[PDB]
């Protein structure tokens, strides 16, 4: 479930 | 030891700002309120770890899939390691400094509902006290933690990853070389610090098991299946410095 959070956070800034 | 190496100063400059748990310490503790605050603090720290990684020399050059994998495999270790540092730095390693607004001394640990977990995590700060780890050593060690576990089949940017790891290993040596002048002593300290890192692999699975059991206790066969690779051996490849 964190993979989704981690993936999204990496793209952003 | 006077001048600090540029890369180490850079690492210090990208250290995330203080993260608060948002816990109300004016109310009596409850198993639920403390677990709630840890999860809130935890999510905040995770986003902070991701942001931190983006400024780490060498990291963003790795395949995005490797970046995700490395964070996934190391966030727990990074967090318990940071917890140990804050505890050691702010309260002489005598209590768990999760955040400025979430500090658990011995009495608070005993009545948290997760006292055993506290004693396990407390092992890190206690070791920092014994070794008197420096901020420079800490910064390099933390990067190595991010680069200490990879898939059994390795990474897509494997060669690039190995050179990045090798560079921070060299940087850890410079950090040690700051206070340790002498080839026998500097060498001995490198063993001590890296051995400490090797020992975290076992400790980390303890934390993941506790996380899973805390989840189970709140509420499946699928959720447990996705967590095993984090508590069981032989599912990933830990990168040990020593046999
Ligand atoms: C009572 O503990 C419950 C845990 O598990 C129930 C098991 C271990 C905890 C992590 C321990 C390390 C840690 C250090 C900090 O500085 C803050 C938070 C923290 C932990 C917590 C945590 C909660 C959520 C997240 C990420 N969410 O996206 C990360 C860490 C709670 C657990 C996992």
């Amino acid at each position: 479930g964190l993979e989704a959070i981690i993936r999204k956070a990496l793209m952003g800034k | 030891i006077q001048l600090i190496p540029p890369l180490i100063n850079l690492l210090m400059s990208i250290e995330p700002d203080v993260i608060y748990a948002g816990h109300d310490n004016t109310k009596p503790d409850t198993s639920s309120s403390l677990l709630t605050s840890l999860n809130q603090l935890g999510e905040r720290q995770l986003l902070s770890v991701v942001k931190w990684s983006k400024s780490l020399p060498g990291f963003r050059n790795l395949h995005i899939d490797d970046q995700i994998t490395l964070i996934q495999y190391s966030w727990m270790s990074l967090m318990v390691f940071g917890l140990g540092w804050r505890s050691y730095k702010h309260v002489s390693g005598q209590m768990l400094y999760f955040a400025p607004d979430l500090i658990l001394n011995e009495q608070r640990m005993k009545e948290s509902s997760f006292y055993s977990l506290c004693l396990t995590m407390w092992q890190i700060p206690q070791e920092f006290v014994k070794l008197q780890v420096s901020q420079e050593e800490f910064l390099c060690m933390k990067v190595l933690l991010l680069l200490n576990t990879i898939p059994l089949e390795g990474l897509r940017s494997q060669t690039q990853f190995e050179e990045m790891r090798s560079s921070y290993i060299r940087e850890l040596i410079k950090a040690i070389g700051l206070r340790q002048k002498g080839v026998v002593s500097s060498s001995q300290r490198f063993y001590q610090l890296t051995k400490l890192l090797d020992n975290l692999h076992d400790l980390v699975k303890q934390l993941h098991l506790y996380c899973l059991n805390t989840f189970i206790q709140s509420r499946m066969s699928e959720v447990i299946a996705a967590q095993l690779p984090k508590i069981l051996a032989g599912m990933v490849k830990p990168l040990l410095f020593h046999k």
